C-alpha cells in the first residue's frame, strides 16, 4: 500500500497534489530547484529536497534521474507528476 | 542578534567558509566495538593484549576541546565529522566522547541534551566504541549520590551507547569506585579503573606517592575485576623517566591492560607518551593536531610519527587523520570567543599541579574578582595550600577544593599559621568544609587532624563512604514529579539527569520551551545571531530545511522593544524582541 | 667554526634515496676535512623524527670525532623527543629556546627538555629554577609583539609532507592574502 507520495512539479498543481494526498492520508514529498526555493510548495509538504544542483531551475525540474533518486531515498512509494513538465513523458 | 550570547562579548559575525571535508582513503577493518558486540568485554581485553602496537584513544570530542575551548564545543560540528572519524579511523580503539565537564556544560551553556549529543553521536559512529568518563561515586555531578542513581546512571549510558567507562575517584578511594565498576560489569561493557597520578615517583623528597603506594593500588584495583588499568595523568605531571618505571612496575604487577591519559602542559607529553610504550603501555589517550598541545593532550599525529620506526608503532591511519584535522582547524575558528590564552610548554605545572581545565577556570573566576593580577601570588598559595592539605590529589572536584582555599586565603591576607590561628573565628568557603568532613572521601593518609577540627567546627564530618549516608531515591515518585515539572512523561534519561543535575535540566527544559532546539543552528549563528541582509538554512528535519533571511532590524521602541524583519520560508515575518541594553518605560 | 648539514628527506625511508645516511655520513667526513670545530645538525623545517635523529646522530658520532650540535624546530610536535632521541646517541649540544618563545615553528623548549631528561642516563646542563624564573619575563615581554604573532599554533605534522620552514611558512602565507590566493593556501602547500 502507498504511504508516501512524490510530486515531481512544482508550484499550484504540486499544492493541489498535497492537498488531495493529505485528504487521503499520505505522507508528501517536494522537489525544488534553487531558483525555486522561495516557492510555497516547498514548505506545503512533509519533506523537501533540493533538486538539480547546478542546472537551470526548468532543467532541474526535468531531471529524471535526480527526481527518482529523491523519490527512492526519501521512501516515497508513489510519483505524481502534475502536468506540464513530465506527465506526459515516456522516459 | 540584538542582545548577544551571554558570557561572551558581542562581536559582528564574521564570514566563515565551509570546513574542508576530508579525502579519506578507507579500509574496512574489524574494531574493538564489533569484539564488544559479537563476544564481550574479555575477548576486547584479550585483544588489547594481543595487539603488539600502542592502540589510541581519541580525547578530541570530550577532553581536547574541555581543555582548550573551554568543553564548549557542540554537536554540530561534532556530527559534520563523526562518520568520517568512524570510517577513516578504524584503529582507534575508542573514543571518549562523554562524561567529565561535558554533561553539565552541554546542557548549562550549549543547551543541547548530553543524551541527544550521545545518540547522534552513535548513530553516526557504529563501529567506534565510545568512553566516557565517570567520576566515581558523584557520576558527572560534583555532590555525592546514592548507589542506585549509579547504577542507574550506568545502565543508561550502557543502553544508550557508552561502551568504555573510565571510573576515578578524586582521592583514589576504592569504596568510591567498586561499586560503579560492579555496576558497569553487569551492564556487559568495560570498566576502567583508573589511578590519578600526583607528584613524582622519582623524587625522593615526597615519599606519600611513590611506586609502591601505585603498585598496591593497582592491586586493589585487579581485585574489584576492573576490564583495564588506567593511568589518569590530570596536570601533565607524569615525566618520561617517571612514566617508564611506572609503567613497568604497573606491568609486572598486574595482567590488566594498562590505559594512560595524560596532557601536554609541560610540552612533555609525546616523550612520556613513547617512554611508557617502550615500557609496554597498551591505550594512550590522544587527540587530533588542531585540537592538541597545551593543557590538551597530544596530537595523534605527531605520536604515529614519534613511533613510526620504533621497536612499537602506533595503530592510526596517519594520512586519514591528518585529512580530519583539516575539518578540526576549520571548526575551531568558530570558537574564538571561548579560546584560551596564548599556548606555551608551561613546566611550572610540576610545582603547582593545576589541572588545565581547573587552571583556566580558576582563572577566570579570580579575573572576575579584582584580585586576579596576581595571579602568581594565586599559584604559589594554590602549591602551599595543597601542601598544608597533606598532598592530596589535585582533580575535580578536589582540585576546585585547593583553588577555592587558596583564594580564599590570599583574598583576605591569610598565611598558614595564621589561618591555624584564626581558623575558630573564620568562614571558609563551603568546599572546604564540604572536603573536610568527608563528603568527597577519605584522603590517603586521612585530613590533618588539627586543621581539620579548625576547618569544620560544629557539623559533623563522616569517615564512611559519603553513598551511605546519601537520602535515597526512588525514581517512581521523582519520575511522576518530572512529568509534572515539564509537561510530558520522561524518559530513563531525563529523570537520571534531573537526579544529578535538578535546576540545570529545568532551566535547560525551559530554554528548550522558549527557544527550541538550538543545537541543530551553526556554531556561528549559534554564537553571534544573524547578520543584516544575511541567508541561513536551518535543517530541523531530515526533509525540513528553514530559509531565514535577516531584511531589517528595527529602531527600539519607547519600550525598549525591536521588531526584526525576517523571511522565514519566503514570507515576511516580524518578530519582536527586547533589548537589554535599551531601557524600558521612558 | 661550525660547519653546518641542512637535513632534509628522511634517512629511515627507502622511497627517497638522495638523502640517506651515506650522504650526511660522507658531508661529515668532508667538513671533518676543513678546520672546522664542531659539527652542527639544522633541521630548518623540524624533519628529524626521533627514531632517525638517534640513527643519524650515532652514524655521525662514529664517522667524525667532532661534537655534534643539533638543531631543530617543533613543528611537528615531536622536537622534544627528537632531541631525547640525539641524547641517547650521544649529541652534545642543542637548540633550546625559553619556555614562553617555543612550541609552534620556534624550538623546543629550555626548560622542558630539561624535565624530558631527569633522571635519565644524561641530564641537560641548566639550571632549571633560574630558566623559569627568567621564563616569566619572556611571557610578560611577549605581549608587547601582539601584532606579529603567528596566530593559533597547533602541531603541524603536514610539515613532513611539504618541508618547508617555519621562517618560509609565515612570509609565503603572507604574500598569498596579500595577491589573493590565501584561501587556496593548501593547494599553494600541495604544489
Ligand atoms: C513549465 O514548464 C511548467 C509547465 C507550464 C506549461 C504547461 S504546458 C501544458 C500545461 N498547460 C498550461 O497552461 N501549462 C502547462
Ligand atoms: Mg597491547
Ligand atoms: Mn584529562
Ligand atoms: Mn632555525
Amino acid at each position: 500500500h502507498m504511504k508516501k507520495l512524490l510530486v515531481a512539479n512544482r508550484g499550484e498543481i504540486a499544492v493541489r497534489v498535497f492537498r488531495a494526498c493529505n485528504e487521503l492520508g499520505l505522507s508528501t514529498v517536494a522537489v525544488y530547484a534553487r531558483e525555486d526555493e522561495y516557492s510555497v510548495h516547498r514548505f506545503k509538504a512533509d519533506e523537501s529536497y533540493l533538486i538539480g544542483q547546478g542546472k537551470k531551475p526548468i532543467d532541474a525540474y526535468l531531471d529524471i534521474d535526480d527526481i527518482i533518486r529523491v523519490a527512492l531515498e526519501s521512501g516515497a512509494d508513489a510519483i505524481h507528476p502534475g502536468y506540464g513538465l513530465l506527465s506526459e513523458n515516456l522516459e | 542578534t540584538v542582545n548577544g550570547f551571554p558570557g561572551i562579548e558581542n562581536t559582528e559575525k564574521r564570514h566563515f567558509e565551509e570546513p574542508r571535508q576530508p579525502l579519506l582513503n578507507l579500509e574496512k577493518k574489524k574494531t574493538a566495538k564489533n569484539i564488544l558486540d559479537e563476544q564481550g568485554a574479555d575477548a576486547v581485553v584479550d585483544y588489547v593484549k594481543n595487539t603488539k602496537e600502542v592502540l589510541l584513544t581519541d580525547t578530541t570530542l570530550r577532553d581536547a576541546h574541555q581543555s582548550l575551548l573551554a568543553t564548549r564545543l557542540r554537536l554540530q560540528d561534532m556530527k559534520g565529522i563523526a562518520q568520517a572519524i568512524d570510517q577513516g579511523l578504524p584503529e582507534l580503539f575508542s573514543a571518549e566522547m562523554w562524561g567529565g565537564a561535558t554533561f553539565d556544560v552541554a546542557y548549562r551553556f550549549l543547551n543541547e541534551s548530553p543524551w541527544y549529543r550521545l545518540r547522534k553521536l552513535r548513530k553516526l559512529m557504529p563501529n567506534t566504541m565510545f568512553q566516557m568518563l565517570f567520576r566515581g561515586s558523584n557520576a558527572v555531578g560534583y555532590q555525592n549520590y546514592p548507589d542506585n542513581v549509579i547504577e542507574e546512571f550506568i545502565r543508561v549510558a550502557a543502553h544508550e551507547g557508552i561502551d568504555v567507562f573510565r571510573i576515578f575517584d578524586s582521592l583514589n578511594w576504592l569504596p568510591q569506585m567498586e561499586k560503579s565498576i560492579q555496576a558497569v560489569r553487569d551492564n556487559g561493557k568495560i570498566a576502567e579503573a583508573t589511578i590519578c597520578y600526583t607528584g613524582d615517583i622519582l623524587d625522593p623528597s615526597r615519599p606519600k606517592y611513590n611506586i609502591q603506594y601505585y603498585k598496591d593500588l593497582a592491586k586493589e584495583l585487579e581485585a574489584t575485576g576492573a576490564h583495564i588499568l588506567a593511568v589518569k595523568d590530570m596536570a601533565g605531571l607524569l615525566k618520561p623517566q617517571a612514566a617508564y618505571r611506572l609503567i613497568s612496575e604497573l606491568k609486572d604487577t598486574v595482567d590488566l591492560p594498562i590505559h594512560l591519559h595524560t596532557h601536554d602542559t609541560s610540552g612533555n607529553g609525546i616523550i612520556t607518551y613513547s617512554g611508557a610504550t617502550q615500557a609496554g603501555v597498551d591505550i594512550i589517550d590522544v587527540a587530533t593536531a588542531s585540537l592538541a598541545g597545551g593543557t590538551s593532550q597530544p596530537s595523534m599525529q605527531s605520536i604515529y610519527y614519534a613511533l613510526e620506526h620504533g621497536p612499537r608503532h602506533a595503530s592510526i591511519n596517519v594520512k586519514n587523520a591528518e585529512q580530519i584535522d583539516h575539518y578540526w582547524e576549520d571548526v575551531r575558528k568558530y570558537y574564538a570567543p571561548f579560546e584560551a590564552g596564548i599556548t606555551s610548554p608551561q613546566t611550572e605545572v610540576y610545582m603547582h599541579e593545576m589541572p588545565g581545565g581547573q587552571y583556566t577556570n580558576l582563572k577566570s573566576q579570580a579575573a572576575a574578582v579584582g584580585l586576579g593580577h596576581r595571579f602568581d601570588e594565586i599559584k604559589q598559595m594554590y602549591r602551599k595550600v595543597n601542601m598544608m592539605f597533606g598532598d592530596i590529589i589535585k582533580v575535580t572536584p578536589s582540585s576546585k577544593v585547593v583553588g577555592d582555599m587558596a583564594l580564599f586565603m590570599i583574598q583576605n591576607d591569610l598565611t598558614e599559621e595564621d589561618v591555624y590561628a584564626r581558623g575558630n573565628e573564620l568562614n571558609f568557603p563551603e568546599s572546604v568544609v564540604s572536603f573536610f568532613r568527608g563528603d568527597l572521601g577519605q584522603p590517603v593518609g586521612g585530613f590533618p587532624e588539627k586543621l581539620q577540627k579548625i576547618i569544620v567546627k560544629d557539623k559533623a564530618v563522616i569517615t564512611d563512604r559519603p553513598g551511605l549516608h546519601a537520602e535515597k531515591v526512588d525514581f517512581e515518585t521523582v519520575k511522576a514529579d518530572l512529568e509534572q515539572k515539564i509537561g510530558y512523561e520522561p524518559g530513563d534519561h531525563e529523570v537520571i539527569s534531573y537526579i544529578m543535575y535538578p535546576q540545570v535540566f529545568l532551566d535547560y527544559q525551559k530554554m528548550q520551551r522558549e527557544f527550541g532546539a538550538v543545537t541543530l543552528l551553526d556554531t556561528p549563528t549559534f554564537l553571534h545571531g544573524m547578520r543584516l541582509n544575511e541567508k541561513i538554512e536551518v535543517q530541523i528535519e531530515k526533509g525540513k530545511t528553514l530559509s531565514i533571511r535577516l531584511d531589517e532590524i528595527g529602531e527600539p521602541d519607547l519600550a525598549g522593544n525591536r521588531v526584526l524583519f525576517f523571511n522565514l520560508n519566503g514570507q515576511r515575518r516580524e518578530v519582536v524582541i527586547n533589548d537589554q541594553s535599551v531601557q524600558a518605560q521612558v
